[PDB]
């Protein structure tokens, strides 16, 4: 079994430009007045990378239709014990997966009020500073009913479709029949070694946690982006508000002004390349959930090493993970 | 010095940090410093009579300030040691240093070291150990005998007389300033200042830094008792640069049947380094980085 | 007025795509005050009120910590020329409080201003002061009063050349050029003054010191009719706990988990006020982090307070073009957020009903429990808002259940 | 955006070389003309390296249509999905915008 | 598009008490300058009789 | 670029900074400093990016 994980969503993120340069201060929104149109477009150009990202998620979660699949038993169906990718909304395994990588919790419903009522994170940081970040387009629990239908999606009950999968990569009907009890044993501890599995040194879950380091860097930048003095006095308005003289003052002001426009036109264009690097990684992720898990792949290399034999596919912190069973002579 | 430890650590002043760990500018002590060893002695009493005082070359040796320096006292004491003048093992006291610090050095009239000139800033700690002295006067030999103003002149010495003035019914406020009194005479005194010190054997950290605000003063009894971290007790107006300090010989005055054991403190120099500061839940330092 | 009007005015057109944006947020106004000021002790300026000003090479300094001064009787006591400041300025002193306060004075004519410009090449930036820029300064010249203490010297002197001599002949002339912000080893040949314009000084010196012969001639000024000083002046704002204020305290209990505005020990800003487990050394008395915002602070009741930035709440803004129906969506809010505390919004907002959602509350979303497969406006976690009078908040569901029969191409 | 940038005063007084060079004297023109310099070119930098990523991105899916012909169009696919949904029969192609 | 002009009798020894950071009483209570508009400040000496 | 973009003087009076220290005064000096910094700076994040 070799795991692959395949990114398909980042982080939505808005930013509240006159927040965000200005902090709520009179005499910055007055000389912000004349940067209006460039906020404007920073907003403009982040609602249309969000909007195009939820489009590609609809498009990419939108198999359930035209697509049927059958009910499955409980955690032995045949000889194969499958309670590790069944669910009791999620799988034991995508739990398990869940609880190994560190996510900061983004409070969809009242972090607002979590937030406030916080003493001693970046989720906090967000209405201090001036951005938001979007909930996902889809509940999990919406996720997991896509996952499941993808294990259904395998009459022809789970064993005799794995004994047509192994009869058609050139092994008989005799020596399949003899050593069925055998085949459903290793099976099972080739599926139980995937505990194992979410650990730094495969790859697959370096590349989950480099996903979620990237969207937590891309917060952490936006937010201490905001303590960059850009030559002035102080990074803050109140200290020049309260050091300066009034023609001195808009200068401070203006350079802190065009240093946080500045850096939000940056964040606009990593947040544009980004997206479309996710977009398309998602249309990898279709192509290979396409080719892998509801049918079987008869390229070497595609669908993990050796022969590809059936593909198991869970939810992800922000994509999919696969598990590829593949043979291999001993 | 050892950084893991905190040794040495100046605390910023005016605000405080909580769980996290900055990397900040200041004035800290060298990694790895063995610093300067000074030992305090008994004077020689050969019969429970006094006699002379038992000192060394602290006072002809004459060290630039440069950015500051930071003192331990005390950290052998609740020890077994040797009294120095003799070889008898007895318990280690805390002693605390006197210093003289200044901005232009010359010679006496015998021609060897010392001689402050003009006004003189003077740490003497008094009070039996309970009691700091800060004074700023213009410094003027006296003459006579072995004063500095007659031609036999070898060094200049605090002495203290624990059975008249260590005693039970009082301690004399005015002891080891009566005994530097009689070597020098104190004219136009800009401050005297006086600061209350807790009797303890507990180690303690002693710093000393300069700027345009005048002579700061920090010391580890302030904040961080049971600690290392430094906080700052007096600012004095200070404002001429200065440029050397030396350590006055702390002689005590002690019968052979009375005598004791008295610390060695250590004076490390500081310099414009950058530390890593590891601020604890409590706010104070527990460890650091010199990241030189 | 309304929702959809800045999201009309930030896309600067009257007609706009049906969607859900997000709109700028509201502006937060301080519900209160803090203020925490101790009683200080008038700060000793009488050394600069009384006696004879010295000289530039041997100018007196005074450095005020904890202190309340009055600044409107040292202004119109002195008869203020021509001022140059850096990072700070005079209504700014005169305004707000600093950690402590550097005061350098001295007796100056004022022919001579442009000798103490930062760019000066003159003997007074040489031999007899050096601004420092460390710290936000300002270069004041004024003129005494008159009939009051403080009383003229003779003239006015300064050093003109202070230099070393060596190599074994006393021919190797080689200038010592004072610091900025420090004195001059020529300084006592003459500390009251130089008595004669050509005034010619040498002394030996000694091994510890640079080891050849200092020489150091001084000038001299005639004294004009009325006095004339310099002042350099300086201000440090984050090193002490207690603050410099030139010339009613209220408590926090009252009022927690709201914005204000505070004036804590000199100290002054806004923030929300939360009572918190005390955190850090006591006896300083503000906690900080490592951006250098103020993130805590031990009060004189006894309580430590956690110490956070004034917040606003989010908005996001449904809008469907075809019905002309719109929505508002209060990201990740609860509704009592929204009812009991702030109810400052926009006009109509602060005026179905306030709905609890997975996504926050939201207003103008009427709950019909509907399901549909899919929707043009999508709110998040299997959200929806399907337009009918007005929109309907509705959810997205999954339905899963051939033999070929018939012909058909797709 | 190429466009709309011209309008940054970047913290001058005016967007417009001719507002600078007739409100104000050389030593002041100069650096108001300098800060309008740096603004642009910056902007300028930013607009390069934004069309070398679109048109790197622009390369790639070119070579990915070019597979999407070879595979679709010029013969029959059995591959799952690859070329609509179901099975697949035939494809035609025809020109877009871009 | 506009020209507007203040003039008033001033002596050239309070000068400095009309600049832009000054805490003195003509910046409180007699006139402060303002800066919404490209403005300048001239100090000069009417023509004599 | 990341050789040629340290010639950039970023509207200082040079780019070099043993200029600046060589021609200029300390208030002016640490003003024209900080130019070369935030340039130089910015001109990294658009590398690193
Ligand atoms: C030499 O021996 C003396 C023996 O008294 C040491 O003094 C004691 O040091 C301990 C250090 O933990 C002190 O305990 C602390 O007490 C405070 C206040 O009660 C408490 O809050 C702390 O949690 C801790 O328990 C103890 O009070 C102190 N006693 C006295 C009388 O000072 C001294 O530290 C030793 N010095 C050396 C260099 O070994
Ligand atoms: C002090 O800081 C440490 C690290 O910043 C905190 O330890 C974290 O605690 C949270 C909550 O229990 C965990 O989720 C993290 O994994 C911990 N991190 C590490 C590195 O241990 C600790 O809770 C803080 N202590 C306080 C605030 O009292
Ligand atoms: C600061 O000083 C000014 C001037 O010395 C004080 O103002 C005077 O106050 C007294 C008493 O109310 C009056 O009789 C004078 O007429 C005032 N003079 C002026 C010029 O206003 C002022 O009260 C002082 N500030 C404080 C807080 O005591
Ligand atoms: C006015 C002096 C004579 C200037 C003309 C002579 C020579 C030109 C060469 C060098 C001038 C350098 C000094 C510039 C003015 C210094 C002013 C000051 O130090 O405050
Ligand atoms: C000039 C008197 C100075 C006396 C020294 C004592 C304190 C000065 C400290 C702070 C106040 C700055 C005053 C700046 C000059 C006022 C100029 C003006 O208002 O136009
Ligand atoms: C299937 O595996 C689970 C643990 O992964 C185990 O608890 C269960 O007993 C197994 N089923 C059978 C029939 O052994
Ligand atoms: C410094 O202190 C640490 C922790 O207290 C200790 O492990 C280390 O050995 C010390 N250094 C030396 C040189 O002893
Ligand atoms: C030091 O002790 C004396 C004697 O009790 C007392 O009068 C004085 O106030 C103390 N000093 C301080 C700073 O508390
Ligand atoms: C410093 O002392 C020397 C001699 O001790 C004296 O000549 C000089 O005037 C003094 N300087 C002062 C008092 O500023
Ligand atoms: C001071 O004494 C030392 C040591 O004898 C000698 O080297 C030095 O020259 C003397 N200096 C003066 C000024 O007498
Ligand atoms: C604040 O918290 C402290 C410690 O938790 C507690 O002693 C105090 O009573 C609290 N005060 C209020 C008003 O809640
Ligand atoms: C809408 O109403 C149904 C039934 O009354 C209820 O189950 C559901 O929770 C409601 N939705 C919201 C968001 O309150």
């Amino acid at each position: 079994i070799t795991q692959e994980y395949i990114q398909t969503t980042i982080q939505k993120v808005t930013v509240d430009c006159k927040q965000y340069v200005c902090n709520g201060f009179q005499k910055c929104e007055q000389l912000l007045r004349e940067y209006g149109q460039f906020c404007a477009k920073i907003n403009q150009a982040l609602h249309g990378a969000n909007l195009m990202q939820d489009e590609s998620v609809a498009n990419l979660f939108s198999d359930i239709k035209t697509h049927k699949s059958q009910p499955l038993n409980a955690g032995l169906n045949g000889d194969f014990n499958l309670t590790l990718l069944q669910v009791p909304h999620r799988s034991p395994i995508e739990d398990l997966l869940f609880n190994k990588v560190t996510i900061a919790d983004p409070g969809y419903m009242q972090g607002y009020d979590d937030c406030m009522k916080q003493g001693p994170d970046l989720i906090c940081a967000q209405y201090v500073a001036g951005y938001k970040v979007l909930p996902p387009l889809y509940d999990p629990n919406m996720e997991g009913a896509y996952t499941s239908s993808l294990l259904g999606s395998i009459a022809i009950p789970f064993p005799q479709s794995i004994f047509y999968r192994m009869n058609g990569i050139g092994i008989t009907q005799q020596v399949l029949s003899e050593n069925q009890k055998l085949i459903a044993n290793k099976f099972n501890q080739a599926l139980g070694a995937m505990q194992t599995g979410f650990t730094t040194t495969p790859l697959a879950f370096s590349k989950v946690q480099d996903a979620v380091n990237a969207n937590a860097q891309a917060l952490s930048k936006l937010a201490s982006e905001l303590s960059n003095t850009f030559g002035a006095i102080s990074s803050s308005i109140s200290d020049i508000l309260k050091r300066l003289d009034p023609p001195e003052q808009e200068a401070q002001i203006d350079r802190l002004i065009n240093g946080r426009l500045t850096s939000l036109n940056a964040f606009v264009a990593q947040q544009l390349v980004r997206s479309e690097t996710a977009a398309r990684s998602a249309q990898l992720a279709s192509d290979k959930v396409n080719e892998c898990v509801k049918s079987q792949s008869k390229r070497n290399g595609f669908c993990g090493s050796g022969t590809h034999i059936v593909s198991f596919v869970i939810n992800a912190p922000n994509g999919f993970y696969f598990f590829h069973v593949g043979y291999v002579p001993t | 010095i050892n950084a893991s430890k905190a040794d040495g650590i100046i605390y910023p002043t005016g605000k405080s940090y909580s769980n996290i760990s900055l990397t900040l500018q200041g004035l800290f002590p060298k990694h790895g410093d063995l610093g300067e060893q000074y030992i305090y002695s008994v004077g020689h009493s050969d019969s429970n009579y006094l006699g002379k005082l038992f000192v060394s070359d602290y006072a002809t040796k004459v060290v630039p300030f440069n950015n500051g320096f930071v003192v331990r006292i005390g950290a052998a004491a609740n020890a077994t040691g040797s009294v120095i003048i003799s070889t008898v093992q007895k318990t280690i006291k805390k002693i605390y240093p006197a210093f003289m610090l200044g901005s232009s050095v010359g010679n006496f009239s015998n021609g060897v070291s010392g001689r402050y000139f003009n006004h003189t800033l003077l740490l003497l700690p008094d009070g039996c150990g309970t009691r700091l002295w800060a004074l700023y006067c213009v410094i003027e030999p006296r003459n006579g005998s072995y004063c500095p103003g007659n031609s036999n002149y070898n060094t200049f010495a605090v002495f203290d007389t624990p059975h008249t003035d260590c005693t039970s019914a009082g301690y004399n406020t005015n002891a080891t300033l009566n005994s530097f009194k009689e070597y020098f005479d104190l004219q136009n005194c800009s401050f005297i200042y006086s600061f209350n010190i807790t009797e303890d054997e507990n180690a303690e950290w002693f710093g000393i830094t300069q700027n345009t605000q005048g002579v700061h003063l920090y010391s580890s009894r302030k904040g961080d008792l049971y600690g290392s971290n430094m906080f700052l007790f007096a600012t004095l107006p200070v404002y001429d640069g200065i440029k050397y300090y030396t350590v006055i010989p702390r002689s005590i005055r002690s019968k052979y049947s009375e005598r004791q054991a008295w610390a060695a403190f250590y004076i490390y120099s500081l310099h414009k380094l950058t530390y890593l500061l590891d601020f604890s839940v409590d706010g104070y330092i527990r460890r650091a980085v010199d990241c030189g | 007025h309304d929702d959809l009007s800045q999201l009309y005015c930030s896309y600067e057109s009257f007609d706009v795509g049906s969607g859900v944006y997000s709109v700028s947020s509201f502006e937060v106004h301080s519900r209160g005050q803090f203020i925490e000021q101790p009683n200080s002790v008038e700060c000793d300026f009488t050394k600069l009120l009384s006696g004879t000003p010295p000289q530039v090479y041997n100018f007196n300094r005074l450095v005020f910590t904890n202190c309340n001064y009055n600044l409107t009787k040292l202004l119109s006591l002195f008869m203020v020329n021509e001022f140059s400041c850096d990072g700070i300025s005079p209504d700014a002193i005169a305004r707000g409080c600093y950690s402590s306060l550097t005061v350098d004075y001295f007796a100056y004519p004022l022919s001579m201003k442009s000798y103490m410009q930062p760019g000066s090449a003159g003997v007074i930036s040489q031999y007899n002061y050096k601004q420092s820029f460390a710290n936000p300064t300002c270069r004041i010249f004024a003129t005494a009063p008159a009939n009051l203490t403080i009383t003229k010297p003779s003239s006015y002197s300064f050093i003109s050349k202070c230099s070393r001599l060596t190599g074994d002949n006393s021919h190797i002339e080689t200038p010592i050029v004072i610091n900025p912000g420090e004195y001059s080893i020529c300084k006592n040949f003459a500390p009251n003054g130089f008595s004669q314009d050509g005034d010619y000084f040498t002394r030996q010196l000694s091994q510890l010191e640079g080891g050849g012969i200092l020489v150091g001639v001084g000038s001299v000024t005639p004294m004009t009719d009325t006095l004339q000083m310099g002042f350099i002046i300086s201000v440090q704002y984050g090193t002490d706990t207690n603050s410099v204020c030139p010339m009613n305290s209220t408590t926090i209990t009252d009022k927690l988990g709201v914005c204000v505005e505070y004036n804590l020990y000199g100290v002054s800003g806004r923030g929300v006020f939360i009572n918190c487990t005390a955190v850090g050394v006591k006896q300083q008395r503000f906690v900080y982090d490592g951006f250098d915002n103020l993130i805590g602070y031990y009060s004189d009741d006894g309580n430590y307070y956690c110490v956070r930035p004034c917040v606003s709440v989010p908005l996001s803004v449904v809008y469907d073009k075809t019905t002309n129906s719109h929505a508002t969506i209060f990201g990740s809010v609860a509704c009592e957020h929204i009812t009991t505390m702030l109810h400052q919004f926009s006009r109509t907002t602060q005026a179905s009903g306030p709905l609890q959602t997975a996504v926050g509350c939201v207003i103008g979303l009427v709950n019909s429990s509907m399901v549909v497969d899919n929707c043009q406006l999508p709110l998040g976690q299997s959200l929806c808002a399907v337009p009918s009078s007005q929109l309907q908040l509705a959810t997205i569901n999954y339905t899963q259940p051939q033999v070929p029969t018939n012909f058909s191409f797709g």
